[PDB]
């Protein structure tokens, strides 16, 4: 008595899932059913194969979503023996497909002073579009609010855009936009609002983050320029030192174990 | 705190007994500088296979053990010293070098064969296969086995399977090899992790497979990529960006700036991005509430019970079995035969740096390519001193998602 | 939670046992999860002991009295979707599963350890679906209860009351009619009915040896089987027959005359389902402005009885006695809620 | 297996050994108790072990 | 002192019993249950590890 079905156990709801079921060496015959036939057999996904030796015949049943969450409608699978029923219990393991959705954007960082313009997708299991409405999507504002809004916006090819503005001095930071499906499957991006001033200035070190015990020599590399372009004929120092000793300032010093001046004119 | 940080390259995720696996670790270190050849003293361990080497330049080397061993197998090397010699009395005193701990557990194998895989686990050539190589074996050669065993290699595709192919060939009685001929393609349609599965399908009631996996990279269905009027000066306004994928697509035209986006590059912003922000991907084995079950079967007498050699209480044992290797890809399925381990039920007796630039919006908008290639005008925003990029992105049902990921115009 | 309904459904309540009920359901619920599972699952110890695996049988009462709990007040949906998957992943490709062994009470748990009677606590207990869903995990323990049910019914023996009285009220809460009405009907048969009531029993010379204090090894089960005995006959999701209601009074009768006078019976498990099958009993025969059954008798001797049962002469015994030999006393019943007779 | 006295109440019982190691073997005509009057403190019987 | 102490029994097989022991008897426990003593190198002493 040879026979093994390999159900893979994971579920897309009414979206590809191939299967198949093994047998060799010929016995009187096998045709199981890898049924879902109920408490009381009303609802089932009876996709039964028969079964043939050293072959494999793989079949996608494909299957939906069933009620608040996802319910298999009691689930049975019996062995299809002619003179026997070797047939014992097994279950499976259930969730719903929504559409599957993102965002991608222009920025989040924003300059108040300008508008915004931004698109959404949605696809399913696999990989390919779909034209399938929402119940809604608002941009949030960051107080438990909601400042945009499309409501039940539906697909053009797997996309839409739109173009929103912004107040030129809103709360600043990390401003939300989420859609939520008939299921409520939430999809998040934010889009920072700062006015961060262009400094005029820049220099940036290279130096070990990663500094250890036994070395020869560190090269503290170190051009930062105001403009990207433009750097002074000048003199540097940077203050590398020995330091990460929690210090009260009692010495009127910072906690220092030392503090190296390896400073240079600036070609 | 540490010096010599070394590694764990190929090593073996598990293994078996009756086949030697290779082992590969490298090193990196301080300015990413292991020597060339500096000599390692290779910790055979209760197989006791010891056989020192050096590494390649990479850090890397390959090495291997003996054949003869219960599961519980340890293995490892060291470079230096074992214990905290110097100055080392004050509590405040610690020095060490990395260990490469590494351990495994053992088939269960009462079916006694199984299969030896090799990897993929690196970077990849997509669209694309290799011959696939692992190692059979058989045994008492075959008891009385057949001609001929099916070998029909199952791949766990997105939770589930996707493709078909099959493989067999003879068996001879009495005698064994480790050599088997496949391969199969990377394309697509897929979880992107690649779970390989194969095994005999055998008369006696027996399988054998195990986690024995590759990767999916970067590789897509549908592609797109770009071609523009060249990097000019303050006036050249009419350019193009002329971008090419299948024949009716809606696509995009965020032509952009890339400064402001060095400030924070594409972290989430991707085709691994988009392969990865799925959900639920491969919830394997035992997932979060889930869990084993009690085989109706025992092993219950009213004692200690272990023949052979030794008085021991049925000896507690922590390893792999295939029933183990029915959950590490994530399937279920339905079989009468002995694919779990002997355990039993208890007796009675026993139980930031901030980096912007100016802000304005240069391209955004969308058309719908055709069956030669829109060429699009991406129109200049002057005053502007930098690196530029479309973030554009293609879609459509007759060729599936697609994206041109990078290309520069200064 | 079951005198809870039970007291409620009476309708001899108070709202401050009510509310120092809440008081007791938030307690008791959290300090379940102070022995529960980082996963889902339920040990009897939990927490500082990470690495386990959780109890079978003692999970199946927490799904069933998590189902009761939040059909009276509030729960949080997660606890019963991780623990009704549990029992769900406890699966592997066929068989009946068993108890894995970490108890330390065998009496809290009535049973006799089979995995025959413990399958079918499974249906039962995942089938009673209180306004939540059972989905996946449930059938397949309808699955092996038909199977466990040929291997006993093609015998002839499974202690004769046990295994087949399972059977009989998971196929109720089923409604495998033909199927439950076999079993029960095997077990009318199998008859160990009282002298004033019914009742069923275990060989109660069991085969194998028994012990010395309270047979011990078994904890004899009677008021947990016979209310899984009783249990059967009361479902029907629109009625059963009024034969289920005369038997059932029958055994409750028995019920209540096996009642001690602490609380409860000689178990947990025991007191939990003999209480819900009262209660439920109850929820088939109560309801609030039901309270207008009428009555008579009609014997052609003129003498006959004209009767009424209300609410609040809710439950006067009308000690009546007749003057004919025989008995041909026509009844009539009309109006609203049951009503207990004892003829002899 | 079951059995009775002879005249001595000699029994030839032979059990094949294709077990195991650690044995714990049992002889009795009553069970693991002292079957009448056992959990007392008041009585003060005894079947043989 | 003749011993063969693996670091654990090796029984490659149903499971990994570690170092294992037993009380079976012995021949040694023949003659010291006898009680005299006697010279050999042969295997009577069990190899406890
Ligand atoms: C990894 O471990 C292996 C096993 O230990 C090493 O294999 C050894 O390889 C050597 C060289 O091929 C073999 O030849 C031996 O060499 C030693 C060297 O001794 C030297 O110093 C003595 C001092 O008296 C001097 O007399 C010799 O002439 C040498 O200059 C000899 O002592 C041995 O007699 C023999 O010729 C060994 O057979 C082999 N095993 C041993 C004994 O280690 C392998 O070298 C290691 N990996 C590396 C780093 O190569
Ligand atoms: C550990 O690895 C070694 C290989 O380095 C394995 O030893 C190999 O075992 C096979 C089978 O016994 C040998 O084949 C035959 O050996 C006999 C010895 O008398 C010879 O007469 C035959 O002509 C044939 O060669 C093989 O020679 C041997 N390796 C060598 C020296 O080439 C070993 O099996 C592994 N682990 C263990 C201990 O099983
Ligand atoms: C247990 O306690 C409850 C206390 O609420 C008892 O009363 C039940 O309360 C519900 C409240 O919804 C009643 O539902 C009713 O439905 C009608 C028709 O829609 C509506 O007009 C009423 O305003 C009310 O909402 C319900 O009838 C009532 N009895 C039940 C639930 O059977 C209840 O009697 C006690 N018994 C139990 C449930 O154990
Ligand atoms: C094949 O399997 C069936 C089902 O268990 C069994 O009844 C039969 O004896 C087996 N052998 C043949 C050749 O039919
Ligand atoms: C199964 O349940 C559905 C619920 O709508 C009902 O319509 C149907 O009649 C039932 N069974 C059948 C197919 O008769
Ligand atoms: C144990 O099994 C053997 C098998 O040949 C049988 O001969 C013997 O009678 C059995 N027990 C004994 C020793 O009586």
């Amino acid at each position: 008595p040879q026979y093994m079905v390999l159900v893979p156990s994971l579920l897309h709801t009414e979206t590809t899932e191939k299967g198949c079921v093994l047998l060799s060496y010929l016995n009187e015959t096998v045709t199981v059913s890898a049924s879902l036939e109920s408490v009381r057999g009303n609802r089932s996904l009876f996709t039964d194969l028969e079964a043939e030796n050293d072959v494999l015949h793989c079949v996608a049943f494909a299957v939906p979503k069933s009620s608040s969450n996802e319910e298999v409608m009691f689930l049975t699978v019996q062995v299809k023996g002619p003179t026997q029923e070797f047939k014992k219990r097994t279950t499976v393991m259930v969730k719903n497909e929504d559409s599957l959705v993102f965002v991608q954007t222009d920025k989040s960082i924003y300059k108040p002073g300008q508008t915004v313009k931004f698109r959404v997708v949605s696809m399913d299991e696999n990989f390919h579009p779909l034209n399938e409405l929402i119940p809604l999507v608002y941009i949030q504002d960051p107080k438990g609010n909601r400042i945009a809004q499309w409501q039940s916006f539906q697909l053009e090819g797997g996309l839409k855009q739109f173009s929103f503005p912004l107040s030129s001095e809103p709360f600043q930071g990390s401003y939300k936009v989420v859609v939520q499906k008939k299921s409520g499957g939430r999809t998040e991006h934010p889009f920072t609002v700062e006015e961060f001033v262009l400094p005029k200035f820049e220099v940036q070190v290279t130096v070990p983050k990663i500094i250890t015990i036994l070395e020869e020599e560190m090269n503290v590399s170190v051009c930062g320029l105001y403009t990207y372009g433009k750097p002074v004929p000048g003199h540097v120092t940077v203050s590398i030192c020995r330091k990460y000793s929690d210090a009260s300032d009692c010495h009127g010093e910072d906690s220092q174990a030392f503090c190296e001046k390896f400073s240079g004119q600036l070609n | 705190r540490t010096i010599t940080k070394l590694s764990f390259v190929k090593v073996d995720s598990h293994f078996r007994q009756g086949i030697p696996f290779f082992g590969q670790v490298r090193l990196v270190d301080g300015k990413g500088v292991p020597i060339p050849n500096k000599v390692i003293f290779i910790r055979g361990n209760e197989a006791n296979y010891y056989s020192n080497a050096t590494t390649d330049e990479h850090g890397l080397v390959q090495f291997s053990i003996n054949t003869t061993n219960v599961m519980g197998t340890s293995l490892t090397v060291r470079v230096n010293y074992k214990d905290r010699s110097p100055c080392y009395g004050y509590q405040w005193v610690s020095e060490e070098h990395e260990e490469a701990h590494h351990t495994a557990y053992l088939v269960f194998s009462p079916s006694k064969s199984f299969v030896h895989l090799e990897p993929m686990s690196h970077e990849l050539p997509c669209g694309h296969t290799q011959t696939v190589q692992a190692h059979y074996i058989l045994n008492g050669g075959t008891l009385l086995g057949l001609k001929k065993l099916s070998f029909y290699y199952l791949i766990m595709a997105k939770g589930g399977i996707v493709r078909t192919g099959t493989h067999g060939l003879l068996v001879k009685q009495e005698d064994m090899k480790g050599h088997f001929s496949i391969s199969i393609p990377v394309k697509s349609d897929i979880a992107p992790v690649a779970r390989l599965l194969i095994y005999a399908v055998l008369p006696t009631g027996d399988v054998i497979g195990d986690s024995a996996k590759y990767d999916v990279e970067n590789c897509l269905a549908n592609k797109v990529d770009l071609s523009f009027s060249p990097s000019q000066s303050l006036p050249a306004s009419h350019a193009h960006l002329r971008v090419t994928a299948a024949p009716q697509s809606v696509c995009a035209l965020r032509a952009v700036d890339q400064s402001v986006l060095l400030m924070k590059p594409d972290a989430e912003l991707s085709a691994s991005s988009v392969y990865n922000l799925l959900p639920e991907k491969d919830l394997t084995g035992f997932p979060g509430p889930l869990n084993d079950q009690d085989n109706e079967d025992c092993i219950n007498r009213h004692n200690v019970y272990i023949n052979g050699i030794t008085y021991t209480p049925v000896s507690s044992t922590n390893e792999k079995d295939m029933y183990s290797f029915l959950e590490d890809m994530g399937l279920k399925a339905f079989t009468n035969s002995k694919i779990r381990k002997p355990k039993m039920c208890p007796q009675l007796q026993q139980y930031e740096t901030v980096r912007k630039y100016f802000p304005e919006t240069w391209i955004w908008d969308l058309v719908v390519v055709n069956s030669a290639g829109v060429a699009e005008v991406g129109v200049t925003v002057p005053d502007t001193i930098t690196e530029w990029k479309a973030g554009a992105f293609c879609l459509s049902e007759d060729a599936g998602l697609g994206i041109s990921s990078t290309a520069s115009l200064r | 939670i079951y005198v809870l309904d039970y007291l409620n459904e009476t309708q001899q309540l108070t709202p401050e046992i009510k509310s120092k009920a809440i008081g007791y359901l938030n307690t008791g619920y959290q300090r379940q999860l102070n022995y529960k599972h980082y996963d889902g699952s339920y040990s009897t110890f939990g927490e500082r002991y990470g690495r386990n695996q959780g109890n079978t049988w003692l999970t199946a009462f927490v799904l069933k009295t998590f189902a009761q709990a939040r059909a009276y007040i509030f729960i949080d949906e997660a606890h019963i979707t991780q623990a009704l998957i549990w029992l769900s992943q406890r699966q592997k490709d066929n068989g009946c599963f068993r108890s894995s062994g970490s108890l330390l009470n065998n009496a809290i748990k009535g049973g006799v350890e089979d995995e025959v009677t413990l399958s079918a606590y499974i249906t039962i207990a995942l089938l009673e679906i209180p306004l939540t869903v059972t989905h996946p995990v449930v059938r397949n323990a309808l699955f092996c209860l038909e199977s466990a049910w040929k291997t006993a019914q093609e015998g002839d023996h499974g202690s004769h009351v046990y295994t087949k009285a399972l059977l009989a009220y998971a196929f109720a809460l089923a409604g495998n009619q033909d199927k439950r009405k076999e079993v029960l009907k095997s077990l009318n048969e199998e008859a160990v009915k009282k002298d004033n009531s019914v009742h069923w029993e275990r060989p109660q010379k069991p085969k194998a040896p028994v012990g010395h204090f309270y047979e011990p090894q078994a904890p004899s089960a009677e008021v947990e089987m016979t209310s899984y005995v009783l249990l059967a006959y009361l479902t029907a999701q629109p009625a059963p027959t009024s034969e289920d209601l005369t038997s059932a009074t029958n055994i409750v009768k028995w019920i209540t005359k096996q009642q001690n006078a602490q609380g409860g019976f000689s178990s947990t498990q025991d007191t939990v389902v003999a209480l819900h099958a009262l209660s439920k009993y109850g929820a088939a025969t109560f309801t609030r402005t039901g309270k207008a059954a009428q009555v008579t008798i009609q014997s052609s001797g003129t003498f006959s009885s004209k009767f009424q049962v209300d609410n609040n002469n809710r439950l006067l015994l009308q000690q009546v006695s007749l003057p004919e030999l025989p008995g041909e006393y026509s009844m009539k019943v009309t109006g609203e809620g049951c009503v207990y007779l004892q003829t002899s």
